[PDB]
RNA sequence: CGACUCUUAGCGGUGGAUCACUCGGCUCGUGCGUCGAUGAAGAACGCAGCUAGCUGCGAGAAUUAAUGUGAAUUGCAGGUUGAUCAUCGACACUUCGAACGCACUUGCGGCCCCGGGUUCCUCCCGGGGCUACGCCUGUCUGAGCGUCGCU
RNA sequence: ACCUACUAUCCAGCGAAACCACAGCCAAGGGAACGGGCUUGGCGGAAUCAGCGGGGAAAGAAGACCCUGUUGAGCUUGACU
RNA sequence: GGGACGCUACGCCGCGACGAGUAGGAGGGCCGCUGCGGUGAGCCUUGAAGCCUAGGGCGCGGGCCCGGGUGGAGCCGCCGCAGGUGCAGAUCUUGGUGGUAGUAGCAAAUAUUCAAACGAGAACUUUGAAGGCCGAAGUGGAGAAGGGUUCCAUGUGAACA
RNA sequence: CGGUCGUCCGACCUGGGUAUAGGGGCGAAAGACUAAUCGAACCAUCUAGUAGCUGGUUCCCUCCAAAGUUUCCCUCAGGA
RNA sequence: ACACGUGCGCGAGUCGGGGGCUACGAAAGCCGCCGUGGCGCAAUGAAGGUGAAGGCCGGCCGGCCGAGGUGGGAUCCCGAGGCAGUCCGCCGAGGGCGCACCACCGGCCCGUCUCGCCCGCCGCGCCGGGGAGGUGGAGCACGAGCGCACGUGUUAGGACCC
RNA sequence: CGCGACCUCAGAUCAGACGUGGCGACCCGCUGAAUUUAAGCAUAUUAGUCAGCGGAGGAAAAGAAACUAACCAGGAUUCCCUCAGUAACGGCGAGUGAACAGGGAAGAGCCCAGCGCCGAAUCCCCGCCCCGCGGCGGGGCGCGGGAAAUGUGGCGUACGGAAGACCCACUCCCCGGCGCGGGGGCCCAAGUCCUUCUGAUCGAGGCCCAGCCCGUGGACGGUGUGAGGCCGGUAGCGGCCCCCGGCGCGCCGGGCCCGGGUCUUCCCGGAGUCGGGUUGCUUGGGAAUGCAGCCCAAAGCGGGUGGUAAACUCCAUCUAAGGCUAAAUACCGGCACGAGACCGAUAGUCAACAAGUACCGUAAGGGAAAGUUGAAAAGAACUUUGAAGAGAGAGUUCAAGAGGGCGUGAAACCGUUAAGAGGUAAACGGGUGGGGUCCGCGCAGUCCGCCCGGAGGAUUCAACCCGGCGGCGCGGUCCGGCCGUGCCGGCGGGGCGGAUCCCCGCUCUCGGCGGGGGACCGCCCCCCGGCCGGCGACCGGCCGCCGCCGGGCGCAUUUCCACCGC
C-alpha cells in the first residue's frame, strides 16, 4: 500500500502524468540499468540514459549480446535509437527501430562534469540504506 | 447525474400538425441538431428519467446490541473447524485452530520474522493460496480504480501495537485488528463467518473483559453480557435417539403401499 | 385521492425544497476539523486547560427543570466581591465573569463562591518572569508539576 | 435446367450495431480563498524558416532576463564558459475596452521639452511627458450692499 | 375537323420526392350494419410498355362544421371583484 | 417381575381430487443485464469478450451448454448486496437502408452549321467562315448599396458547375 | 409567368438618413403592417407550467379471479 | 410522511440519528454522570382542573380476606373400568383447573344531567368534598412498545413517460 | 471708499491620494410576479419565490439586552438535535406555521456623545538629522504653515464614574532595529537467474538445506499479452541542498512612575426620537408581530416589555432612539488536490477530437456531428495495363482476412456461388413424406460380478511373535487432572456497588454542610474443602477387548495375479 495521501493512485490520472510529461521529467522516465559488471563499481542501479551509451538489447526481437552505441533519444516517442538495431525498408533504405528503455541495459556509459555528479550522489544515499538501515 | 443535464437546451413542441411526434424540439438553427428533440427519456441526448440525486438514503444504522451480537456470532464460528473450511482456508496444517501466540510478535518489526512465523505456525498455506488467487477483474471495474482482486487471507488481532502493524502489512491477505476495536465487514467477508482469526496471547485473555461470560457482564462495555440460547443441546441426532423420548413414541410405519 | 382507511396528512412540500436541500456528507470530515482545531487550541494555551474558564453553578428557570444544576455563562459580580477577586483580573486567570446575572438567593452566591474558593486553591499561577517569582505566584516545585486538565474544569455533577 | 421471383447457407459490397479499451465527464470531500486608473474581465490585430486551425506570446511578439535541471528539439533543413524542459522573484506588455485630450471618421487638437529645421525666426517633420469625471486634506487666485473692525 | 412550336415517346448521360400493417381479380352472404383477406361460388399463367382516372371508404393535416372540458384567448356590458 | 439404495429433513416417498381466462393480485425462477463484498490453488495469446452458423443437444418456457468459422485480450460459475436491469408499437428519438425507380424529370425568353488547332478522349475548349439574337428604355459601356479576393497569369480535370 | 387591364403632373413613384417598440407603435381603417411570424412580433427564463383528456408502458411459468351496481359530490369522459 | 404485514435485537422500556474519545478508514469501536430528547408507560374536559376494585368481622374507627363473575373455550389433571398376581406405559365412561379469544353482566377514572344526606378545616360562607342513578370518552380493569430492514397501498413533491 | 479679519461660495493639467469596471457559487439591502394548488375561482397557496437593481468580503450578516421568563430564575451573536408539524394563522378549506427552555459546537469583550476635571495638554502637511527604507516607520528640531474653543487628546460608559482624606502595594508594560517546522529541489531495496511458449513476454515449471532475492517498500503507471524485484515510483521519525517568518536570549534608540480597599462630597445619559391615530406591505403573531408613508407628538421616582382592546393598583426585567468585535456557520465561482458499489462515445458536461468550434438568425440568441491501422510505418520498393482514377504480380507484418475515416464489422439492403421450388399475393400451426447438410467417428454389437475346468506365474494365505496407531468400555464405581450457563461451607482475602448505618475542610467548642473511612448486605475473582455432572460443543494415564498397518516366521491341497470356453 501507499500511505501518502497526496500520491496519486488513480490510473487515468497517472497515464496523464506520463503521456503529457514535460522533457526535463522523460529523461528521468527514461532510465535503464546498468551492466552488472559496471553494478559493484559504481553501486547504482538504474540511470537515465543520454546519446552516446553502448546498449546490449534485453528483450524484443532485436536482443542478444551485441554491443551497439545509442544514435539519438527520442523523448516525444518514449523510444530510443540504437546503432546496429535496425530494419530494412522496401526501397532500400535503413530504418532504426525503436526499442523502449526499459528493456535497455547500459554497458558503458558517457563520463561527464554533470554526468559524474549524479554517480556518487546516487552512490552516496544508497549506501546512506545500509547505515540508517543497519 | 448532474441536475443541469439534459435541461441547458432551449426547446418547444411543434403542436400538432406538421406530421411531426409532438415532442419538444430544438429551436431552428442552420445546424445538425435542429428540431431534433431535447426533453424526455426517449430521445437522444436530454435529460435521462428520475435523474439520480445525491440526497438518497445511502447510510444504514444498526442498533448497537445487533451491532455487538454478529461479532460475537463471528467470532464464536471462528473456533469451529467445519466453518472455517467451508470459507476456503487452507489451514488443515494447523495445530489448534484457536491459534493463541506469545506476546512477543508484538515486537517484530521486518517482514521476514512474520513470514517465518506464518510457516512455522503452518498458516502459510492461505497466504500461498492468495497468490494463486491474484487476477485482474472482471468488467467495468478495471478503469475504476479495482484492476486487481485477490483473496482474503488470515486475520490477526493484537491487543497493543509494537510494530507487528508493520511487520504483517506487506502479506498480501493479512489483515491487522485491535482487540478493543473489532470489525464486522473485516472478521465475516462477503456476509460469510467464519474467517481464519490467529490471536495473541493479550489479545486471546481480552475477550473475557470486553463480553464477559454469561455469569459476568463485560467490564469495558457500560451494560452488555452475552446472549442467551434458543436452544441448548443442538445435536438433535443424540437427543432423537435418548431413550426418554423412545419410550413415547409410536410404531414407525414404512410399509410402502401404492395404488 | 385518500384510500380507505387512513390518515390526514400535510407535506411541506408545496414550495421549490428542492433547491434547498442540506445533504450532510460534510459531517465525518467536519468532526475530524473540529477535533484538529481543538487540539491545535489547546497545544497553544498547553498550561490552561482546554475546556477554558470555570463555570458557576446554575439553577434553571422554566419549572420542568427547575430541579437541575447547569454550567452557566459567568460568575456574577456579587459573588466575585465576596470571593475577593477583582473583576478585571478575574478573567485572566481563568474565571468566567458577566454582570448580567443576579444573586436573588443566597444559597446559589454562597455555593459559587464556595467553587471559586478552591479553584483558587488548585490554581499554579506562573510568575510574570521565570526571574523574579512575585509574592502571589505558586511555589517552585509547583512549576514542575503544571499540567493540562482535559475534561470540564470541576465537573458540575447533580 | 430456362428469364424473373421466394427460402436457407457460404463469400463479397452498404452500415457502424455489439464487445474490449479511455490524457473525458458526473458526484462527493479537503486546503487555500487572490481582480482593477501602477490600467481588471473581455475584444480586435499581429508574432514561427516552411504554420490554416489549436496553443503560447506581444514590435524584446510559439517569448527576454534569473534560478533549478542537465545533452537535446524534431515533420523537414539550419547551427558543457550550458541545448532542451520546469520554476518564475527581474524586465517588457500593439489597439479598443471602467478607458482617461474631443469624438469614434481613426479624424482634429492644446501645453511643455528635445533632434533635423532653424542658427528661435515663424514654420514643417520626428520623438518624449501631460491634458476624463467626481471627491478628501492642504496651497494659490478669487466673488459677495453677508457679518463687521481700523482710517 | 386540320396545321405549327414546346412537351409527352425512345435513346446517349445524369437522376429524386410523396406514400408504403401485408399486399392487391370479382358476385352474394354475414360481420362494427358498403371486404383484397372470412364462407359459398365464379375462377387464376412469367416479365412488361404507352395511356387512363372506376376502386384502394387514395395521398396532404390528432375536423376549423357539432358537442364535452369545471381548457383558453380577441371583444362588449346593466355580470363579480 | 456377514447383510442393495436412502436423508442437499428448504430432502425423499405414497395416496386421492382438480387444471379456462380480460382487468387485477400473489408465488416460484439452476430465466436474462450491469457493478460491489466473499468464494471456485476458476478459465485465458496451445486463444477472452463480441459476432456468424445447413451441426449435437437440454429445459413446458424465459433461456442455456457443446461442435465449426472469425476475432485478438479479457471473462465466468455459486452465496449475498445494489440498480439508470429485459421493447413491437408511443403520427417515439438518433442513425442507416429499401419498393417506388433507372421512374417523375433535366420543355419560360426564335438557332445553330462547317473547317482547322489542341488533346488519350471534342456537340459544349480555342481560331476562321456562315446563319441568327439583344436593336441605344440593349443581352451594350460605368457607378452606389451589398459582396470581399470573386480581378489577372500559369497548371489541373481529385470534389462542384 | 403569359395575355388582357387601372393610373401615368399630382392624394405621383423612389434611394439614403432619421423618429415612433409589443397590451406598445402605426394604420385614406382591411383586425390590416410591425423582418415569410400579428384577434397582441421575436429570444431566454419561470417550466419538466396544468390536464378529470389521447398515445405508449419492456422476461417466463404457476395459482386465484372480476366489475360497468347502492349513496354522495356544479356529479354525467371523473372521484369518494 | 403515514397505515398494515413480515424478519431481527432489546423489553416497560427502547434509540444516538446530534456531539465527544481512539490505503481501505468518509469505515469500525467506545462514551448513558454525553439518554438531553423522540415514542410508549394515563386518560378525560373547551378550560380551571381532576385522574383508574371492594367485601367481611368487632366497637366513623381497629383487624381479616384481599384483584370481578357467567357461558363457550385448543391444551393439561384425576381414575368407575379394561389392555393367583405387582410395577411401567396405553386408552377410557365420567369428573376439574381452565391459555389466547368471543358474547354478556357487573366494577373503577374524566365531563355532563338529576336527586339528596351531610360532615370538615389555617381564614365556618354564595365555602371544600363525598354519595345514588342515567349519559358522552380515541379510557382502566396484571403491560408491548422501541430501534432497523423488507414488501404492499395512499399522498406531497417533476412523480410511470410525451 | 482705502485698509483688515471672518462667514458662505467658486476656479485650477494646483501638492498629495481616493471611487468608477469585472466576477458574483456563498452574503447583505431593495423591488418583485405568474404558471400551480384549492379538482372552478377572486382571499389564500405558489412566495418574500423566479426575474430586475445596488453593495462587499474570504466568509458576509448578526452580536454583547429598552432579552427570555414568573422559576429556588437564567444571561452576547451564530450553527446542529429537540421543542414541532406544536402554540398559532387560514373562503378555519386547501394549506401555512414559529418561539421559550434543555443537550451540544464555539465562547472575548469592549469604545463614544453627554456628566465633569486637566493652561489644546490634540492632530495633519512641509523642511532638516539620525537610523530601516517593495506597507517611509519611529523618535528628535522647527517665533514653519494649518486644523481645532461651532471642542481635539487623556481619565471616564451604567457592571457605576469623578474629586478629597486614611491604609496596603509593586513600580515594568509596550513600538522601530540587529545578531544567536512548512514550501521547493536532488537521490535511496531486491532476478531481466535457468528451461519452455510467443511476433513480443509481464505466460508455464524450477531455483533443495535461505523451497531464488527485498519487503517499514506485494499502491499505481509505463515497458511488444497478465511484472514486488526492467523503469518511474511506493514505505520510511530515510539521506542531502536552499527560501520563509516564527518561538525564546542579549544590546541599545526608546515612551514608563502608574493601582486596590474604607470614609466624605459630587455627577450621570442619545428628540420629529419613543409613543399614539390612520393607511399600505408583511408575519404564526391572532382589537397591527415587524417595516414603511402622512398627522399629532413626549417624559425623567422617567421610558420600554410582561402574546386580547381599556381603566386602577402592586410587582418582575432592561436602559432604546450611537459604534467596534474573531469562533462555531455557508460556499454549483476561482486556485490545487484526493476519491468513487457512478457513466462509458445515441452513455457521461453541449463539448473525451482545431467545442461554445463549424453553422443559422439583423439582433437578443440558438448550436451540432465527429475516439480506435499496426507492437514497431515496418505506410506496400520494384515489374506490367490504363491518360489517370484504378488494378494484376511482388514485398512488410503473427495477421492486409489490420492497406491511410484502416480493431472487432451484426441487421435492414444489395451483388454473386450452391441446393430446392414456383398459375389462387406472400407468410403460419398440426401431421407426414422426399431431398440436402453434417454428426453418430456405429459397419459385426454389451459388458460387470459369483461358481467350474485346465493351463500357467508368484514370494503368497490362515494361525503365532514384536512395534506403532485408532475405536469402545457398563474398568459393573481403576486412578489423577480441568471446567461449570451447578450448589454449600469461610476464625477467608481482594476488587467493586448499595436509596443499610467515626474522621478532614468550609458558611453561621457544640448543633448544620461536602468528602474519606470503618461495619453490614449483595455481586465477581482467587485460596480451598464437601457433593453433582461432564470430558459426545470440552481429558489424560493404566487395564480389558476389537480393528488396522509395518517387520519376522509359516512356506504351498493356503492365498493372490494373467488366459480362454461362446
Amino acid at each position: 500500500m501507499k500511505f501518502n495521501p497526496f500520491v496519486t493512485s488513480d490510473r487515468s490520472k497517472n497515464r496523464k502524468r506520463h503521456f503529457n510529461a514535460p522533457s526535463h521529467i522523460r529523461r528521468k522516465i527514461m532510465s535503464s540499468p546498468l551492466s552488472k559488471e559496471l553494478r559493484q563499481k559504481y553501486n547504482v542501479r538504474s540511470m537515465p540514459i543520454r546519446k552516446d551509451d553502448e546498449v546490449q538489447v534485453v528483450r524484443g526481437h532485436y536482443k542478444g549480446q551485441q554491443i551497439g552505441k545509442v544514435v539519438q533519444v527520442y523523448r516525444k516517442k518514449y523510444v530510443i535509437y540504437i546503432e546496429r538495431v535496425q530494419r530494412e525498408k522496401a526501397n532500400g533504405t535503413t530504418v532504426h527501430v525503436g526499442i523502449h528503455p526499459s528493456k535497455v541495459v547500459i554497458t558503458r556509459l558517457k563520463l561527464d562534469k554533470d554526468r559524474k555528479k549524479i554517480l556518487e550522489r546516487k552512490a552516496k544515499s544508497r549506501q546512506v540504506g545500509k547505515e540508517k538501515g543497519k | 447525474v448532474s441536475e443541469l443535464a439534459g435541461h441547458q437546451t432551449s426547446a418547444e413542441s411543434w403542436g400538432t400538425g406538421r406530421a411531426v411526434a409532438r415532442i419538444p424540439r430544438v429551436r431552428g438553427g442552420g445546424t445538425h441538431r435542429s428540431g431534433q428533440g431535447a426533453f424526455g427519456n426517449m430521445c437522444r441526448g436530454g435529460r435521462m428519467f428520475a435523474p439520480t440525486k445525491t440526497w438518497r438514503r445511502w447510510h444504514r444504522r444498526v442498533n448497537t446490541t445487533q451491532k455487538r451480537y454478529a461479532i460475537c456470532s463471528a467470532l464464536a464460528a471462528s473456533a469451529l473447524p467445519a466453518l472455517v473450511m467451508s470459507k476456503g482456508h487452507r489451514i488443515e496444517e494447523v495445530p489448534e485452530l484457536p491459534l493463541v501466540v506469545e506476546d512477543k510478535v508484538e515486537g517484530y518489526k521486518k517482514t521476514k520474522e512474520a513470514v517465518l512465523l506464518l510457516k512455522k505456525l503452518k498458516a502459510w498455506n492461505d497466504i500461498k493460496k492468495v497468490y494463486a488467487s491474484q487476477r485482474m477483474r472482471a468488467g467495468k471495474g478495471k478503469m475504476r480504480n479495482r484492476r486487481r482482486i485477490q483473496r482474503r487471507g488470515p486475520c490477526v488481532i493484537y491487543n497493543e501495537d509494537n510494530g507487528i502493524v508493520k511487520a504483517f502489512r506487506n502479506i498480501p491477505g493479512i489483515t491487522l485488528l485491535n482487540v478493543t476495536k473489532l470489525n464486522i465487514l473485516k472478521l465475516a467477508p462477503g456476509g460469510h463467518v467464519g474467517r481464519f482469526c490467529i490471536w495473541t496471547e493479550s489479545a486471546f485473555r481480552k475477550l473475557d473483559d470486553l463480553y464477559g461470560t454469561w455469569r459476568k457482564a463485560a467490564s469495558l462495555k457500560s451494560n452488555y453480557n452475552l446472549p442467551m440460547h434458543k436452544m441448548l443441546n443442538t445435536d438433535l441426532s443424540r437427543i432423537l435417539k435418548s431413550p426418554e423420548i423412545q419410550r413415547a413414541l409410536r410404531a414407525p410405519r414404512k410399509k410402502i403401499h401404492r395404488r | 385521492a385518500p384510500s380507505r382507511n387512513g390518515m390526514i396528512l400535510k407535506p411541506h412540500f408545496h414550495k421549490d425544497w428542492q433547491r434547498r436541500v442540506a445533504t450532510w456528507f460534510n459531517q465525518p470530515a467536519r468532526k475530524i476539523r473540529r477535533r484538529k482545531a481543538r487540539q491545535a487550541r489547546a497545544r497553544r494555551i498547553a498550561p490552561r486547560p482546554a475546556a477554558g474558564p470555570i463555570r458557576p453553578i446554575v439553577r434553571c428557570p422554566t419549572v420542568r427543570y427547575h430541579t437541575k444544576v447547569r454550567a452557566g455563562r459567568g460568575f456574577s459580580l456579587e459573588e466575585l466581591r465576596v470571593a475577593g477577586i477583582h473583576k478585571k483580573v478575574a478573567r485572566t486567570i481563568g474565571i468566567s465573569v458577566d454582570p448580567r446575572r443576579r444573586n436573588k438567593s443566597t444559597e446559589s452566591l454562597q455555593a459559587n463562591v464556595q467553587r471559586l474558593k478552591e479553584y483558587r486553591s488548585k490554581l499554579v499561577l506562573f510568575p510574570r518572569k521565570p526571574s523574579a517569582p512575585k509574592k502571589g505566584d505558586s511555589s517552585a516545585e509547583e512549576l514542575k508539576l503544571a499540567t493540562q486538565l482535559t475534561g470540564p474544569v470541576m465537573p458540575i455533577r447533580n
